[PDB]
RNA sequence: UACCUAAUCAGAAAGCCACGGCUAACUACGUGCCAGCAGCCGCGGUAAUACGUAGGUGGCAAGCGUUAUCCGGAAUUAUUGGGCGUAAAGCGCGCGUAGGCGGUUUUUUAAGUCUGAUGUGAAAGCCCACGGCUCAACCGUGGAGGGUCAUUGGAAACUGGA
């Protein structure tokens, strides 16, 4: 949805959170202009901002197509401060980051036709699943055995929770309730639980 | 600043000559002869470690002693070039009175060898501040002031002559007994000829 | 045991009698490792003993910031001298980034849950001014309890 | 002939902008107060990557620069948001009730602060949930439900007026 080089989201934000070396061959420094300089200091405003582009890299759906995701992460009751990392799990990438689809949150987007999409009955092309208690997002009967959907089905063992994946099958229906601490924590909370209330 | 610091008429009382030999009408011909052998022993000594010189040619004993900092290749695998440097000798005239090496203790004293660990950077035109501030500290730990970073114009790597005056420590010369050692030395590795302010003292 | 922010060592060219005299005001934060803001300025020509100089000169320039149950007690401002700033609450469990002005003030209060704000302009010698000006400032739970002198849970 | 995993032909996210910047952004040529650039800056009388072409870069999103219309900007007839002096502030008007307002003890018959008819308690109303249209308009809950519709008849030693 973006568009560009996927590369810039660890040197524009603060919390990619993608891969594991980025910098190890880049330039670890300050930003791209001034990028042999000294770094600054987030704004209080600009903290809240900058986490907003760093998910912005992250999430698929981008200003005005995440309307669901920051409406779902505000009004919704409960954790405010941790509501934008608690009801924002629930789209299609988590199924294939908790599989072994893709590693990736864009390309897991994408692997929602190349990989399992057959969410036990209807299933669904876009950035989020509907995978309640009840949904089994697998394969379909021609797309059973894929190149994407079987690629690291023995390179990722350990897999996240509230996830289920197996050999010939990588159908996810476990628990429905998930961990709203178990993702990146380097944003601040109540920033974005006040900021996006204005 | 011109601070040039005048040795000349500072020393005299521990720092004497390097030639010496009892003449007045073999002194022009004996220093004719002191260059004509400082033409063939400097491009043997490739820019060796040698403080002052020996050549104590007085009381018929003629020997042209170069220091040479410790005795390493410069005089051969156990005194082989010593033997090579007879015929050396006998090309320029006729003298070769075997000349003899100096122990010298503490090389680093000199403004030759911190030239060569500080100043050796500065003819690939690399660091010339960064490496420039240390030495001076390792020089006074030996007991010993150091050199003084300075320049005139053309400060390191750019087409604009700036000066300087990181003058890190003072210079003693309101006595006339001040021992100070002010070895000069440059190089033209393609940059063209220019002089520098560079102060240095024991 | 003390966090001390040394952001800048400001040099200036002296035009004086002397070919270029070299005078470096380094700039260290006077921190103590706890929610002190701390500033100082020295103009020594060693930069080492001139961070020191102006921490043991100036070390009383700092205001102590308490904390509710892990996020700011009230959003203060700064109105001092052109460079402002802001306090912006965050959940105690978090982080800061970077990209803006001074990273020295919020980042003493060892905290995880306070956003350093502070526009104005990029002169560091009047932004840290009115940092100090809203830490001040700054409003506390008994701090206000005792302004109106009734009870804690009677003024919010 | 929506979402659509299906036939699985090959039907194309480009773009325009700042680029020394302010403000996330550039290299060579060509210019050289000629022209360009041109909110803030300014850059043009020679070495303007600020100019114009090429290789570009930061942004964002099927596009991009423009014109008139609320609020971030910031309290700025101050109301939270004005002085009774340099600031934003000395009516020279010395003699007089604009009812705006300036101790009078005690003392009053109840100006009064918190109780009382409550049925009603509805609402393109923030409905505590409530239905789906993947990107769009698919609408029942009057008691809950506040957005009611018990706040004295009342306890006087008390703004200006004794």
């Amino acid at each position: 949805r973006f568009r560009g080089s996927n590369w810039k989201k660890s040197r524009r934000l603060g919390i990619s959170l993608s891969g594991t070396g980025k910098e190890l061959e880049k330039r670890p420094y300050a930003p791209g202009q001034h990028g042999p300089n000294q770094r600054k200091k987030l704004s209080e405003y600009g903290l809240q901002l900058r986490e907003k582009q760093k998910l912005r890299y992250l999430y698929g759906m981008t200003e005005r197509q995440f309307r669901n995701t920051f409406d779902i992460a505000g009004k919704k009751f409960g954790v405010h401060g941790e509501n934008f990392m608690i009801l924002l799990a629930s789209r299609l990438d988590a199924v294939v980051y908790s599989l072994g689809l893709a590693r990736t949150r864009r390309q897991a987007r994408q692997l929602v036709n190349h990989g399992h999409i057959l969410v036990d009955g209807k299933r669904v092309d876009i950035p989020s699943y509907s995978v309640k208690p009840g949904q089994t997002i697998s394969v379909r009967e021609k797309s059973q055995k894929l190149n994407i959907i079987v690629e690291s089905v023995e390179i990722n063992n350990f897999v996240p929770e509230y996830l289920n994946f197996d050999a010939d099958s990588l159908t996810g229906t476990f628990v429905r309730l998930p961990e709203r601490s178990e993702l990146p924590a380097e944003i601040n909370e109540q920033l974005i639980v006040e900021y996006y209330s204005r | 600043g011109q601070k040039i610091n005048p040795i000349g008429l500072r020393v005299g009382i521990i720092r004497d000559w390097e030639a010496k030999w009892y003449a007045e009408k073999d002194f022009a011909s004996l220093l004719h002869e002191d260059l004509k052998i400082r033409k063939f022993i400097d491009n043997e000594l490739k820019e060796a470690s040698v403080s002052h010189v020996e050549i104590e040619r007085a009381a018929n004993r003629i020997n042209i002693a170069i220091h040479t900092g410790k005795p390493g290749m410069v005089i051969g695998k156990g005194g082989s070039e010593i033997e090579k440097l007879r015929n050396k000798l006998n090309a320029l005239t006729d003298k070769k009175v075997h000349i003899n090496v100096i122990e010298i203790k503490k090389v680093d004293l000199d403004a030759r060898l911190v030239a060569e660990n500080i100043a050796r950077q500065l003819e690939n035109r690399a660091s010339f501040r960064r490496v420039q501030k240390q030495a001076i500290t390792r020089a006074m730990k030996l007991g010993a002031k150091g050199i003084k970073t300075q320049v005139s114009g053309r400060l390191g790597g750019a087409d604009i002559a700036r000066a300087e005056q990181y003058s890190e420590g003072t210079v003693p010369l309101h006595t006339l007994r001040a021992d100070i050692d002010y070895a000069h030395a440059e190089a033209d590795t393609t940059y063209g000829k220019l002089g520098v302010k560079v102060w240095i003292y024991r | 045991e003390f966090e001390e922010r040394v952001v800048t060592i400001n040099r200036v060219a002296k035009v004086v009698k002397g070919g270029r005299r070299f005078r470096f005001t380094a700039l260290v934060v006077v921190g103590d490792k706890n929610g002190r803001v701390g500033f100082g300025t020295g103009k020594a020509q060693e930069v080492p003993e001139a961070i020191k100089k102006a921490v043991e000169a100036a070390k009383k320039d700092l205001v102590v910031v308490p904390r509710v149950e892990g996020t700011t007690p009230h959003t203060i401002t700064g109105r001092y001298g052109s460079g402002s700033v802001f306090m912006k609450p965050a959940a105690p469990g978090t982080g800061v980034i970077a990209g803006g002005p001074v990273r020295a003030v919020l980042e003493l209060a060892g905290i995880t849950d306070i956003l350093s704000k502070s526009l104005g302009s990029n002169t560091p010698i009047n932004m840290v001014r009115a940092t100090i000006d809203g830490l001040q400032n700054l409003k506390n739970a008994e701090d206000v309890a005792k302004l109106r002198g009734k009870t804690v849970e009677e003024l919010y």
